């Protein structure tokens, strides 16, 4: 009855995991030993609960990460697939050598777990496009899945490398390799990148020293947000597949922009009673969304909106309208009534209203084009390349991987301009 | 006068028939209701007695530490 399985890879990948089942065991009222006090979790033995995800990873060190924090009891070894050797920001090292020897394995654990299920309505991955593990296992596990299971819908959580605040050197190789193959078997890439959370945890919460504990609780709300109207009853309800239906209009323009309300620090906490018109403009304001890309550089496709509590659905709407309608120069033309709303009946914890907002827009080709940018000057030296060429991989599929993403920003551009 | 002196037996009968109708089956749906009793307390006593059958066998697992002769 609607179940989601929630697959992880790489450090960044499991960071976010642990962090996003905490906070759901923090919504749902569990407590670290899975105790109260179907569709995420499974029934077991004592009343007892276990998500229903799989950890994955080549280096062992995460698994000590996700057992030392808080609530890394929920989870159960049958769950936890290890390799020894690390990919170490080689994407190779994580997609035909030694990431394959792992994969096999792990579509067992996916087949130990989605069968469980009656009426499974998708996956979900957490893991990074940068790190080789992350993205060449969750790319390989992409494929075979949308082989398997075809009908069902494969959100990909992924962070994409931070464009300017680069922490590694190999980012843009693994970075565009990873996207050839996503934008083919995935249905929801939502993109996220670190500038744009140390913008937002600096300018609108004033933070003294932000961890990426942080990073990972507030993407953690947005991921809980995201679906929560399903987890609940609404006045108006939706599903992981109406938002599929109104946000895409075409099998490859699939990747969205992520958008967290309400956010404000002490200070600013005391003022700005809340009411629905202000997170409105709290939620539709340029900084503050998971990608560093200005919206305004670019038209909004389309976008949804889920909002959680109690309020008058008679001013959710006029506020939508009002904003696609007052602003009409970045919304697009070609189609009508661009925006969509969505009521839940539950909100967070203490928390009298929240907005998830999720929307396709065209303003986001800007972050591949530079991402491409910085490989096409990485590569025509051959730089970093034998580290590559050395397992079997060759020179004919990195060119073959630019020019799909050029192709992708390609058909973004030429129907962005298109009228009617 | 004779002809409504039988009338109204047969009303006086037929009006008796109905309740005493009405009454078995005002019993029958009591019944019922009895007879839903039995389902709802049977399975409350099976899952209080599979909580601590289960909750005991935690507990007998969970309770093997370590030797060290
Ligand atoms: N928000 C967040 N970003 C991370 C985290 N760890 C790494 N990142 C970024 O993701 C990239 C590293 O990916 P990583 O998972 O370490 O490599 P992998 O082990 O091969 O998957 C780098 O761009 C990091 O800056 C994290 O814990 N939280």
């Amino acid at each position: 009855m609607r179940e989601i399985v929630h697959i992880q890879g790489g450090q960044c990948g499991n960071q976010i995991g642990a962090k996003f089942w905490e906070v759901i065991s923090d919504e749902h009222g569990i407590d670290p030993t899975g105790t109260y006090h179907n569709v995420y979790y499974n029934e077991a033995t004592g009343g007892r609960y276990v998500p229903r995800a799989i950890l994955m990873d080549l280096e062992p060190g995460t698994m000590d990460s996700v057992r030392a924090g808080p609530f890394g009891q929920l989870f159960r070894p049958d769950n936890f697939v290890f390799g020894q050797t690390g990919a170490g920001n080689n994407w190779a090292k994580g997609h035909y050598t030694e990431g394959a020897e792992l994969i096999d394995s792990v579509l067992d654990v996916v087949r130990k777990e989605a069968e469980g299920c009656d009426c499974l309505q998708g996956f979900q991955i957490t893991h990074s496009l940068g790190g080789g593990t992350g993205s060449g296992m969750g790319t390989l596990l992409i494929s075979k899945v949308r082989e398997e299971y075809p009908d069902r819908i494969m959100e990909t959580f992924s962070v994409v490398p931070s464009p300017k605040v680069s922490d590694t050197v190999v980012e843009p190789y693994n970075a565009t390799l990873s996207v050839h193959q996503l934008v083919e078997n995935a249905d929801e890439c939502m993109v996220i990148d670190n500038e744009a959370l140390y913008d937002i945890c600096f300018r609108t919460l004033k933070l003294t020293t932000p961890t990426y504990g942080d990073l990972n609780h507030l993407v953690s709300a947005a991921m809980s947000g995201v679906t929560c109207c399903l987890r609940f009853p609404g006045q108006l309800n939706s599903d992981l597949r109406k938002l599929a239906v109104n946000l895409i209009p075409f099998p490859r323009l699939h990747f969205f922009m992520i958008g967290f309300a309400p956010l404000t620090s002490r200070g600013s906490q005391q003022y700005r009673a809340l009411t629905v018109p202000e997170l409105t403009q709290q939620m539709f304001d340029a900084k503050n969304m998971m990608c560093a890309a200005d919206p305004r550089h670019g038209r909004y496709l389309t976008a949804s909106a889920l909002f959680r509590g109690r309020m008058s659905t008679k001013e959710v709407d006029e506020q939508m309208l009002n904003v696609q309608n007052k602003n009409s120069s970045y919304f697009v033309e070609w189609i009508p009534n661009n925006i969509k709303s969505s009521i839940c009946d539950i909100p967070p914890k203490g928390l009298k209203m929240a907005v998830t907002f999720v929307g396709n827009s065209t303003a986001i080709q800007e972050m591949f084009k530079r991402v491409a940018e910085q490989f096409t000057a990485m590569f025509r030296r051959k730089a970093f390349l034998h580290w590559y060429t050395g397992e079997g991989m060759d020179e004919m599929e990195f060119t073959e991987a630019e020019s799909n993403m050029n192709d992708l920003v390609s058909e973004y551009q030429q129907y962005q301009d298109a009228t009617a | 006068t004779q002809t409504l002196e039988l009338n109204r037996m047969r009303g006086m009968l037929e009006d008796d028939f109905n309740r005493k109708k009405a009454s078995i089956r005002q019993a029958v749906k009591e019944e019922n209701q009895q007879l839903d009793k039995q389902k709802r307390d049977l399975e409350k006593q099976s899952n209080n007695e599979k909580l601590n059958y289960e909750r005991t066998e935690i507990d007998m697992v969970k309770t093997r530490g370590q030797k060290r002769p």
